[PDB]
RNA sequence: UAAUUGCGAUAACGAACGAGACCUUAACCUACUAAAUAGUGGUGCUAGCAUUUGCUGGUUAUCCACUUCUUAGAGGGACUAUCGGUUUCAAGCCGAUGGAAGUUUGAGGCAAUAACAGGUCUGUGAUGCCCUUAGACGUUCUGGGCCGCACGCGCGCUACACUGACGGAGCCAGCGAGUCUAACCUUGGCCGAGAGGUCUUGGUAAUCUUGUGAAACUCCGUCGUGCUGGGGAUAGAGCAUUGUAAUUAUUGCUCUUCAACGAGGAAUUCCUAGUAAGCGCAAGUCAUCAGCUUGCGUUGAUUACGUCCCUGCCCUUUGUACACACC
């Protein structure tokens, strides 16, 4: 690790777009609506929002 | 020289094209009751003293 | 310029109207009144509203 | 009454400091004085000639006894000015680490700076001796 | 390089003699008397001054002041 | 034939000092194509106000 | 005027003078009365101050341009044309050396000197453009008390400024030599002749 | 512990801020004496507040200013509004309210806003020119 | 940045910006309710750091 | 500093160096007017030469003046650092010298022919009447030769 | 009125989008909650000068207390308030007093409907069609070129000096950025005229660089009106730095060389208060290179506070054979 606070911030906001729009090409046919991500200790939750969820 | 004073009684308006220029009534301090009325050049309110080279003339409208 | 939206000035039609018993002649009460009697998003909007209705108020005593 | 150079004007004092060291003789003064530029962002030498080596000492010296330490790099960006720059546009410029590490090192052999802890150099304890000395000797011209 | 550059004597005595009756006397005033260049205007001002016949009542750089003794 | 000298004694061109040589602005409204379009394709794409009901 | 220390000690002529009279780098802020009507109300003169360097705000309203002292009127105005913008210091340090110049000769008081100057170079009537169509005559006009000080000011400091643009002398020197000439307009002033043609165009045209 | 009180000025981003207890009638800014503060051209604004109110009245108290930021005028006008703001303090807390509301009144008649501290302050440029109002050259064609 | 991709068209510039909001508290605990105060009060955006001893 | 007087010992217009030099200006920027002797360089020599700076051209003396161009011609064994000096490690003798007066419109001769002499591009350059350290030559230097 | 902003007139009455509201930033809090990553007083510990108590410092924890200054959370505050002039005594406008603040409080962000064959296929693994596709218009490698110079046009930099250059000395900002699987921001000590080198060090940061001791500016001298010591173009010779590479010279340093330019014709740009102008600094770009831009603070004026003359654009009225709408 060992990162500023400053980098740290922005690169978190880099890695929301890139994942955000990875499921956005993957996902579309589900009616992807888009995700949030929560960091805890011991994992790293993403938390997929879309209308059809039995084909995710 | 016939130095003449005379103190700004009323503010009129603007006259000329480019409007620089405001017409305005007067009165005399030395030998009062009379007035008239002159175009003057910087800026001008109320109370303000002109001093006349000549006593009497006037203008009404410019271009 | 200073010059009442509709917003403000319609509000102040419509307090006076209905809660002429009580409000004042006095902006700082008056302001204090909107917040209870009033619905207002925001403080300024409230302040230029209970202004305006002052402004009524004082002249409504003149007829 | 009690005296410290915080009581006496900043030019005049300075002045009868340097008229001390040079009145003095125990200087340490490196000998590519009157040749040298005091910055790379001069035209032209020290006009003083033989001289203002003093000047400066006795500016760093009073510099140091004002504040906790200073170092080189700091004087060379005090002293250091503006240089023009010909035709292009001006740019402030540090001036030369070697007039003021000497001038630290001769009033530091001379007792009135030292090498301080955290880095830099500070006031001699000797050094605010002699400083508030001729501090008060000034304020008698004016007496 | 027109003229006033140096001593010339006779401007010395010149000065001494000329200075009086000046109610203003400075660098600028010592060039108009037709003599005197402003590097050795400069140091005249502080020779008068060592005694007499100017009083300091001005003090620094582009600017000196004197008046006629009294 | 080189160097400053021979250039400095030779007479500049009035391509120099020329204009900006416009060509073609006026026009931009007349379509060159000599195409157009047509109101059936047009409805096609677009529907037509005429069929407007069975669309709401 | 029972002189009074403490701890860090305040001077004799800074004790002596301050607390008595309120007055200038050291001038007379009293005496120095307008000798013409009106420009009274538009030139300042009481309040007194110390120096001419003051942060008011002058411009955000119309008039109360007036209410400045005219003192520092004259400085505001030295600073200009490109290099010199800002830099009061140096002017407020100039009009210091002006004015004692000035009293030097012809005694009086150099802020009264100045009034004087200012007084005598405003123009009283003038000229303006009116087109009247194609080629255009020029109509007199009576300038107001307001434009006739900051005319005044304006054509004093040129005319000292372009006189002391490659010379020996000094600003300071011709500012005074302007403002000594000024004080009754002897016609070899740059201020002088230029506000009497101004009067001179004013009366051909009439 | 004595009777005392902490006051500021400010002028653009100049603060000042100064110190006035009891004492033997000390002025000193940062350093030293408030009879150096070089400008020196400015000096008398600094001594106003002194003289305005009577040299005397600083005989019971000590005044210590420091000032940070701002500039060499800056500065000036920061440290002269701290001085006399501290003055009328003190009286309000310890002297009567009587002589307080006489030294804003022989303060405010005359000032430089003294008590009241300037409100201006830099606008922040814009695109388009090197200064807020001020647009580039344009040469059309 | 400038707003147009290309360089046509009067020069507009456009500044974005990102605040970063910084709080630390010190607290004298047992092992326990730091533990227990870590794993909870958990919080998407909010970027929970723990450190330990004076060095 | 002092109030002098002399008698007529300084003269106007004195010569040296192939060159002549106004009596009445200041003798550190006196020395200028010849070639190859800036300020700089004008101001250590008179240092070195031990002469008063306050004086002007016309003053000193013809033994003085004579010091002064000794130095000027030998500035390493009167010890002036090199690098001071306008022409160092020559290229042909490595030797370092400070070239004077109408020698420096030899040596800019002797330069530039090497460059030309050679066909190094530099030389081309010069010789075609051009601006040889890359500057763009499209809008500037119009009118010159 | 800045505003289809309102008043008022009124076959209209009452409403919505856009303007306003709103949001962000700069201003006011001795009231609230606090802080060894901010700072004050006191006490120890401690140095110097006077000595009569005093004056001026040192000591990232020797302790006690505080929150004025700094920081940012929650609130509060303004509503053109009060009074008075002017006006259909309407909306408003003007002056005075008070106030942190009374020009939309100052400056921004956001911003409806509609138009343009405005610009961008050279930002996109956005894209239709066309072209090309192995002697390639794919791609990579070596080298050159985009900098080439009779000249025309535009944004600028630096100046023609004495409100100045130069030399000493005084010496004060604010917005920023800075190094992990790495070599980023750099104090300090030595060596060196300089540029720089070398040994170490603090910092993933309100903690270290950095109080970014920036520049104009202030002070004391040197020069004296002479293209002068103003001006620094061009050019010679040498030393260093970035980089695999510096020749057509990346940049920096030193000596030398010392051009035009004596305030600029016709024309034309920008601007109303902490603004104009002067002045430097951080950030973008960046291995090296700012004479550019984006923001920042420092010093700080003159003159309007008006009009429709010029120019630009809106609005009615009017004419129309235009509606792909005067291209
Ligand atoms: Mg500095
Ligand atoms: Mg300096
Ligand atoms: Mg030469
Ligand atoms: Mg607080
Ligand atoms: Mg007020
Ligand atoms: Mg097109
Ligand atoms: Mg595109
Ligand atoms: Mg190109
Ligand atoms: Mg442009
Ligand atoms: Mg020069
Ligand atoms: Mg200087
Ligand atoms: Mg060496
Ligand atoms: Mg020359
Ligand atoms: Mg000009
Ligand atoms: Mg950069
Ligand atoms: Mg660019
Ligand atoms: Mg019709």
């Amino acid at each position: 690790a060992l990162i500023s606070k400053k980098r740290k911030l922005v690169a978190d906001g880099v890695f929301y777009a890139e994942l955000n729009e990875f499921f956005t090409r993957e996902l579309a046919e589900e009616g992807y609506s888009g995700v949030e991500v929560r960091v805890t200790p011991t994992k790293t939750e993403v938390i997929i929002r879309a209308t059809r969820t039995q084909d995710v | 020289t016939p130095v003449t004073l005379a103190k700004v009684i009323k503010v009129l308006g603007r006259t000329g094209s480019r409007g620089g220029v405001t017409q305005v009534r007067v009165e005399f301090l030395e030998d009062t009751s009379r007035t008239i009325v002159r175009n003057v050049k910087g800026p001008v309110r109320e109370n303000d003293i002109l001093v006349l080279m000549e006593s009497e003339r006037e203008a009404r409208r410019l271009r | 310029g200073r010059v009442r939206t509709k917003t403000v000035k319609r509000a102040s039609k419509a307090l006076i109207e209905r809660y002429y018993p009580k409000l004042t002649l006095d902006f700082q009460t008056n302001k204090r009144l909107c917040d209870e009697i009033a619905t207002i998003q925001s403080k300024r909007l409230r302040n230029k509203i209970a202004g305006y209705t002052t402004h009524l108020m004082k002249r409504i005593q003149k007829g | 009454p009690g005296v410290s150079v915080r009581d006496v004007a900043a030019q005049d004092f300075i002045n009868a400091y340097a008229s001390f060291l040079q009145r003095q003789g125990k200087l340490e003064v490196p000998g590519y004085v009157d040749i040298v530029k005091t910055s790379s962002g001069n035209e032209m030498p020290p006009q003083d000639a033989e001289g203002w080596f003093y000047k400066r000492a006795a500016s760093v010296a009073r510099h140091i006894y004002m504040r906790k330490q200073v170092g080189v790099g700091k004087l060379n960006k005090l002293y250091g000015g503006a240089k023009s720059r010909g035709v292009r546009p001006y740019k402030h410029i540090d001036a030369s680490g070697s007039i003021n590490r000497k001038v630290l090192q001769a009033l530091e052999k001379i007792g009135i700076v030292e090498i301080s802890p955290k880095g830099g150099r500070r006031i001699s304890e000797n050094g605010q001796r002699d400083l508030d000395r001729i501090a008060a000797q000034t304020l008698e011209e004016d007496e | 390089a027109q003229h006033a550059v140096i001593l010339d004597q006779e401007k010395y005595d010149r000065i001494l003699k000329e200075v009086p009756t000046y109610r203003y006397v400075s660098v600028s005033v010592l060039v108009d008397r037709l003599k005197i260049g402003g590097s050795l205007a400069r140091i005249a001002l502080r020779h008068l001054e060592k005694e007499g016949i100017i009083k300091p009542i001005s003090k620094h750089s582009k600017q000196a002041i004197y008046t006629r003794a009294t | 034939t080189a160097g400053r000298r021979n250039n400095r004694s030779k007479d500049v061109t009035d391509s120099a000092t020329t204009k900006k040589s416009n060509t073609r602005r006026a026009t931009d409204r007349h379509s060159r194509t000599g195409k157009t379009d047509t109101k059936k394709k047009v409805n096609q794409g677009w529907g037509d106000d005429k069929k407007e009901l069975s669309a709401e | 005027f029972t002189p009074v220390v403490l701890a860090t000690p305040i001077p004799e002529e800074v004790q002596q003078a301050q607390t008595e009279i309120k007055l200038f780098n050291k001038w007379s802020f009293e005496e120095v009365e307008v000798k013409d009507a009106s420009l009274v109300d538009y030139v300042q003169v009481r309040q007194p101050i110390f120096v001419a360097h003051t942060a008011g705000r002058y411009a955000n309203k119309r008039f109360r341009k007036a209410q400045c002292p005219i003192i520092e009127r004259l400085t505001n105005s030295l600073m200009m044309n490109g290099r010199n913008n800002g830099k009061k210091l140096k002017a407020v340090r100039i009009i210091k050396h002006t004015l004692d110049i000035i009293n030097v000769l012809t005694d009086q008081n150099p802020i009264q000197v100045v009034v004087d100057a200012i007084t005598n170079t405003g123009p009283r009537e003038d000229t303006t453009r009116v087109g009247g169509g194609g080629a255009a005559r020029r109509q007199a006009v009576d300038v107001s008390p307001l434009r006739r000080v900051n005319q005044a000011i304006a054509l004093l400091t040129i005319g000292a400024r372009e006189a002391a643009f490659r010379n020996i002398k000094t600003i300071a020197e011709t500012l005074a030599e302007e403002l000594i000439n000024a004080a009754k307009g002897s016609s070899t002033s740059y201020a002088i002749k230029k506000k009497d043609e101004l009067e001179r165009v004013a009366k051909s045209n009439r | 512990a004595v009777p005392s009180v902490q006051t500021f000025g400010k002028k653009k981003s100049a603060t000042a801020v100064a110190h006035v207890k009891a004492g033997k009638g000390l002025i000193k800014v940062n350093g030293s004496p408030i009879t150096l503060v070089e400008p020196e051209i400015l000096r008398f604004k600094v001594y106003e507040p002194l003289l305005l109110v009577g040299l005397d009245k600083f005989s019971n108290i000590d005044i210590r200013v420091r000032v940070t930021g701002g500039g060499h005028v800056s500065q000036v006008y920061a440290i002269r509004q701290a001085i006399a703001k501290g003055l009328v303090a003190y009286h309000q807390k310890y002297v009567d309210e009587q002589s307080k509301n006489e030294l804003k009144k022989a303060f405010t008649s005359y000032d430089r806003t003294l008590l009241i501290a300037d409100s201006r302050r830099p606008e922040p440029k814009k695109f388009g020119g090197k200064g807020a109002r001020s647009r580039f050259q344009k040469s059309y064609r | 940045t400038r707003k147009t991709p290309n360089g046509e068209g009067s020069k507009t510039w456009e500044t974005y910006e990102m605040r970063i909001h910084k709080r630390y508290i010190d607290l004298e605990a047992p092992v326990q309710i730091v533990k227990r105060i870590t794993q909870i009060t958990i919080e998407p955006g909010v970027d929970v750091e723990v450190v330990v001893a004076s060095n | 500093s002092l109030v002098v007087q002399e008698q007529g010992s300084f003269q106007h217009i004195l010569r040296l160096l192939n060159t002549n030099v106004d009596g009445n200006i200041k003798i550190v920027y006196a020395l200028t007017t010849i070639k190859g002797v800036g300020r700089r360089y004008s101001n250590l020599v008179c240092k070195k030469a031990d002469v008063d700076l306050h004086k002007r051209a016309g003053e000193l003396t013809q033994e003085e003046l004579e010091r002064i161009v000794q130095i000027m011609q030998n500035p390493t064994h009167y010890k002036i650092p090199a690098w001071f000096l306008n022409r160092q490690n020559d290229i042909t003798d490595g030797k370092d010298y400070h070239t004077l007066a109408n020698n420096v419109e030899s040596k800019l001769r002797d330069d530039l022919e090497r460059l030309k002499k050679i066909r190094a591009h530099r030389g081309i350059r010069h010789f075609w009447g051009l601006r040889v350290r890359g500057q763009h030559t499209k809008t500037t230097g119009r009118r010159r030769a």
